[PDB]
């Protein structure tokens, strides 16, 4: 007997999609004090 | 459901560890019913634990679950339990104390501000310890022998924000890796030869290709070595000598995780746990019998050269494990049997007992000495403090040996071994044996009633609150009458089972070369890092250059003066009919 | 399983960032762009999955989601894809890793429509590395990342920007033309003039030409992955970048080196691979000791982690070459492994240098007392990098070990002196990540307070990210075979073929 990928890749993917559409309302430090700006890496 | 014990510390871990890193405003107020969450998982890890000790023996004794980890073609990789008389006794010797730490530091951290996250790495690390004590294969052994040295450089770098504790903390890991280095090239090298990494194959498997001669038996030597590499870089010998000098610059009730449970669960537990490896190579119990002498000969000699009782009392951790190599350095086990489980029972009832010696002082420790956590400066713990003074005396005196007591039949068969085995070399290690029982006189006498500096009765988290340097009267922990409760009697009641070599669970259950080598490793990278690159850097200023100077180079073919470009067209008109008759 | 599945998995991405430009509401900053990422990264991950769990049918080999539909006939290239189990765990991976690249590019608001268009266009282009089982589509889509990875760095990157990435895509394009070289060479070897990648593996070439083609694709993987002479791009386009252009070149982009190594040097060509493996152990080896050499000599936290990804990629190089069915299983375990574990290292690089803007490990110290949650994931993703149990960092490098000393193609005495080499990085490897944890946010002393880092946070959105790389590196490092089992079928088939060339 194995545990298989796909019933587990599968169980977590729409856990997975779910989860990034609402993690990126809740944020913080991207939008308040911001001393690098509009840059990334300056 | 054995492997269920295991796991139940680290759900406790992943339980809690996540509350942090994601509900930070909650578990840091939730800070009691977090600590208490263990502690029942840990109870319940007890509870599954101790039936499975004392209704193993005299019942049902063997049991191999394995589950197949990874796969090839003809390679294989299992990874379960067994439930045997070694393994099941070594899960109390560990359960139990994995119990006591997290009791102590219940009572010893209530003001701290990281109170949460020091359980969650103690629930993590006795889920590391009780996962190599019932594994069964030299890969599951490593599994959790890193899992172990990482929650030891996680408690030595507790506080982070202590820079003592910082550098303290990684070169105890790595120390732990140059131990796990060799215990890496021990697999490989015992899987070339054999093709098995359970014991019960190796029990056959290695010794038919050394009486035969398909390997030479020169070759299994440094391969048997190589696998006692990790033992000895884990307990701070004359490899590197860094590693318990680290045990007391963190939190005080490491020394009773780190310096009591670690070096018995894994250094004694994996030279006992493979016998048929070490006892059918006469030139390895030749180098056990010399490097098991020369720790108790370095871990004694400076230990009585302290100012302190915090690295002395590791130190004795250093020699008294010099006493367990000789625990198979003759081969008669037996006399390591007895002081198998006994070396955290009333052994770890001092460590426990010199730790609210320091800590009932002053208060909180600034960095090092602010909570009075030095010796040859105050005395006076004997005359008027609480009871926890007086574990210090029936947890000091009876490893010399007292015949009421126990511990008087744990150092006489380990002599009694090696008069029966070798009485040759006997000699080196009674000059020491007959001065290790003095000297951890001294650690009664000087800890307990001297020369005194102020009042330190109290302030170990367990009088009232704001009491910086200032405890007149005593105050006992609410968490004081529970450990000595527990393993006070079962120090007595282990003092019967296993003491000799004929009883219950005897039968039953049968320097700075680093430093030298960090700045020199450091030495090489500097000249390194800028070395094979600039030979091919040198390629970009030659290839990347030449480019371009060519093109500034074949710029000046242009010139204007359009008569020199009827030159070029007329020269090529003369060039390429010569180019195509010849 | 008649829908073209890989085929609009590839395409979906670089469709979709054609959208890109006619996104309304420019309120500033690019918001709904940035939205619109997310979405079309997220279900073309979806349909990764969807194709993986309804239509991939594992334990057989060859492909299984093939299309090989005809484009230029005159030539003879075709839009020929397929997923066998060298290409579907790096398919899956590159799904999984740009939906957080595009998660983790929520500060970039410098130029957010040239932004998420090029890192969708590096989505699909990415994918249709792996996916397409032709030569002329393959070099198409190796170099198909040439362009969008250039202005990515250019950019959005540190001082040495433009360094960084001219140094990039002259190694990258001046290596790519030997994927032309060697897979012209092949398709016109003999008679017929196949560009098939199934086909050519089928074809007997000399041994002397193929040690042509075999020295020609090392040069052109040697780059990409890094093999060690050819590996100084590597520290300059990765010692300035942003945390999402990382993640997509140390996650991505090195192991499509890797996966091409196992393609079209061992598959394709291994009566050549017979003669030059030994080089590549050493070279292997040489990759693992310098790299952490490299990495503790060196002050810039972002080239730090840049030299570490040298390392880990050594392991990869072992284990291919060492004609083992575990030491195969353990190169690709690797790629996975790193490309999850340097990815949550070099997101947290990005994270720190957002709070402390200073990069230089001797003018920080003292960090993880003002920020607490992104120490305690630093050390968490440090610690998947020292090969330790519990994580796939060991595994994948536990098998590497395992399966290069049980090998019945090299000498005793070689096998010896490549283990106890390739083991001094598990010494190193704890030397300098524990020491640059140390020397960032273990400390009282702290920094001046003043010109930089006088702000301090840790924010929920990049708790998560961190927190999706850590399923798959500890759920693979406490059950392996959640991985293997896709693998099997594939290098149990790539090891039996180079099995016919090893009594040489």
């Amino acid at each position: 007997a194995v545990i298989s990928v796909k019933p587990i890749l599968l169980a977590m993917t729409p856990v997975f999609i779910l989860l990034c559409l609402f993690f990126g309302t809740r944020n913080g430090f991207y939008d308040t004090d911001q001393y690098h700006g509009n840059g990334s890496a300056h | 459901y054995a492997w269920l014990i295991p796991v139940l510390p680290l759900l406790g871990a992943l339980i809690v560890g996540f509350g942090l890193i994601a509900f930070s405003e909650t578990t840091s107020k939730l800070r009691r019913p977090s600590a208490i969450f263990i502690m029942a998982l840990m109870a319940i890890a007890m509870g599954h634990s101790l039936t499975l000790f004392w209704s193993q023996v005299q019942g049902h004794l063997p049991y191999t679950q394995m589950i197949e980890w990874a796969a090839a073609g003809n390679l294989h990789i299992a990874m379960g339990y067994v439930i045997d008389p070694l393994a099941a006794l070594m899960l109390v010797i560990v359960t139990t104390v994995a119990f006591l730490v997290m009791l102590y530091s219940d009572g010893y951290m209530a003001h701290d501000p990281g109170y949460v996250r020091f359980f969650a790495y103690l629930s993590l690390f006795g889920s590391s310890m009780l996962g190599l004590v019932v594994s069964p294969n030299l890969v599951q052994v490593y599994i959790f022998w890193e899992l172990v040295g990482m929650c030891s450089y996680l408690l030595i770098g507790f506080w982070y924000d202590r820079k003592s504790a910082a550098e303290a903390a990684q070169k105890a890991f790595v120390t732990n890796r140059v131990g796990d280095f060799g215990l890496l090239l021990g697999m490989v090298g015992l899987f070339w030869a054999t093709g098995t990494f359970d014991f019960a194959g190796m029990g056959d498997r290695l010794t038919e290709l050394v009486n035969t001669g398909l390997l030479s038996p020169s070759l299994a030597a440094i391969l048997a070595i190589l696998v006692f590499l990790g033992p000895v870089a884990k307990s701070a010998q004359f490899p590197l000598h860094v590693w318990l000098p680290d045990a007391m610059e963190g939190p005080t009730p490491i020394s009773a995780l780190i310096h009591a449970a670690t070096m018995v669960a894994a250094g004694v537990f994996l030279i006992a746990r493979m016998f048929p490896v070490f006892e059918q190579l006469p030139q390895v119990m030749t180098t056990i019998a010399w490097t098991g002498a020369f720790t108790a000969f370095m871990g004694a000699t400076i230990a009585i050269t302290q100012n302190d009782i915090k690295k002395s009392l590791a130190y004795s951790t250093i020699s008294q494990l010099g006493y367990m190599v000789m625990g198979m350095g003759v081969g008669a086990y037996s006399a390591g049997l007895f002081h198998l489980m006994t070396h955290a029972y009333f052994k770890a009832m001092l460590f426990l007992g010199s730790g609210s010696v320091i800590h009932s002082m002053e208060g909180v420790v600034g960095h090092n000495p602010d909570l009075a956590q030095d010796m040859r400066y105050m005395g006076g713990l004997r005359k008027y403090m609480p009871i926890t003074g007086a574990t210090f005396l029936v947890g000091c005196l009876a490893i010399s040996g007292v015949p009421p007591f126990a511990g008087f039949w744990s150092k006489d068969e380990i002599l009694g071994a090696v008069f029966h085995a070798n009485p040759a070399m006997w000699l080196l290690t009674w000059l020491t044996a007959g001065l290790t029982a003095f000297y951890m006189f001294r650690m009664y006498f000087m800890t307990f009633e001297g020369k005194f500096r102020n009042v330190p009765p109290e302030r170990q988290e367990h009088h009232d609150h704001h009491s910086h340097h200032a405890a007149v009267p005593h105050e006992s922990p609410w968490t004081m009458t529970l450990p000595l409760v527990v393993l006070a009697i079962p120090s007595t009641l282990i003092g019967f089972v296993g003491t000799p070599f004929n009883n219950l669970f005897e039968v039953f259950i049968h320097e700075l070369y680093e430093a030298v080598f960090i700045k020199g490793c450091r030495r090489l990278a500097r000249q390194v890092l800028e070395v094979d690159y600039n030979v091919v850097d040198g390629v970009v200023n030659l290839t990347g250059f030449v480019t371009m100077v060519t093109g500034e180079g074949l710029k000046y073919l242009q010139n204007g003066r359009a008569q020199f470009y009827a030159l070029i067209v007329l020269l090529a008109v003369l060039g390429f009919v010569i180019f195509s008759v010849q | 399983s008649t829908f073209p599945w890989l085929t609009t998995i590839i395409l979906f991405p670089i469709v979709a960032a054609l959208a890109i430009p006619f996104i309304p509401d420019p309120t500033g900053k690019g918001r709904p762009i940035r939205w619109y990422a997310l979405a079309v990264g997220l279900i073309d991950f979806a349909l990764i999955v969807y194709a993986f769990t309804n239509f991939y049918d594992l334990n057989t080999p060859g492909m299984q989601l093939w299309e090989s539909y005809d484009w230029i006939p005159e030539i003879g290239l075709r839009w020929s894809v397929g997923a066998d189990g060298l290409s579907m765990p790096l398919i899956l991976l590159t799904g999984f890793i740009t939906t957080l690249a595009i998660l983790a590019a929520w500060p970039v608001t410098l130029k957010p429509r040239l932004f998420y268009f090029l890192m969708l266009a590096m989505y699909g282009g990415q994918i249709a590395v792996f996916a397409v089982q032709d030569m002329l589509v393959f070099f198409l889509a190796w170099e198909l990342e040439l362009i969008p990875v250039y202005l990515l760095l250019a950019i959005w990157g540190g001082h040495k920007r433009q360094y960084a990435a001219t140094k990039f895509i002259l190694y990258t394009a001046g290596s790519s033309l030997f994927i032309l070289v060697a897979g012209l060479a092949m398709a016109f070897y003999g008679d017929t003039v196949s560009f098939d990648m199934q086909t050519l593996a089928a074809k007997d070439y000399a041994l002397g030409f193929q040690l042509l083609v075999y020295a020609g694709f090392l040069v052109a993987y040697g780059v990409k992955l890094p093999i060690v002479p050819l590996h100084t791009w590597l520290p300059d386009a990765h010692g300035e970048a942003t945390a999402p252009v990382h993640m997509l070149l140390a996650g991505i982009l090195l192991k499509m080196g890797g996966y091409a190594l196992i393609r079209m040097n061992v598959d394709m060509l291994p009566a050549a691979h017979a003669k030059f493996a030994p080089v590549l152990v050493i070279l292997g080896v040489v990759n693992i000791i310098y790299a952490a050499l490299t990495s503790y000599a060196q002050r810039n936290l972002k080239r730090k982690i840049a030299y570490s990804s040298i390392s880990h990629i050594g392991f990869v190089l072992i284990g291919i070459a060492s004609f083992t069915n575990l030491g195969m299983s353990g190169a690709v375990l690797q790629m996975v492994s790193h490309g999850l574990i340097g990815a949550s290292l070099f997101f947290l690089v990005g994270a720190t240098y957002d709070r402390t803007h200073t990069l230089i490990l001797e003018e920080m110290g003292g960090v993880g007392q003002k920020m607490k949650k992104i120490f305690a994931m630093f050390t968490a993703c440090s610690l998947a990098s020292l090969a330790l149990p519990g994580m796939s960092g060991f595994v994948a490098e536990l098998m590497v070990f395992i399966g290069f000393a049980t090998s019945d193609a090299y000498s005793l005495p070689f096998r010896v002196i490549v283990v106890f080499l390739a083991a001094v990085g598990v010494i190193l490897t704890p030397i300098y990540l524990l020491s640059m944890l140390r020397e960032i946010f273990y400390g009282p002393e702290n920094k001046e307070l003043v010109e930089h880092e006088a702000l301090v946070d840790a924010e929920p959105r990049e708790v998560f990210i961190i927190a999706c790389l850590l399923v798959p590196i500890i759920g693979i490092g406490l059950y392996p075979k959640l991985l293997t089992q896709i693998y099997d079928a594939t290098t149990g088939q790539v090891i039996a073929r180079a099995r016919e060339v090893l009594p040489t």
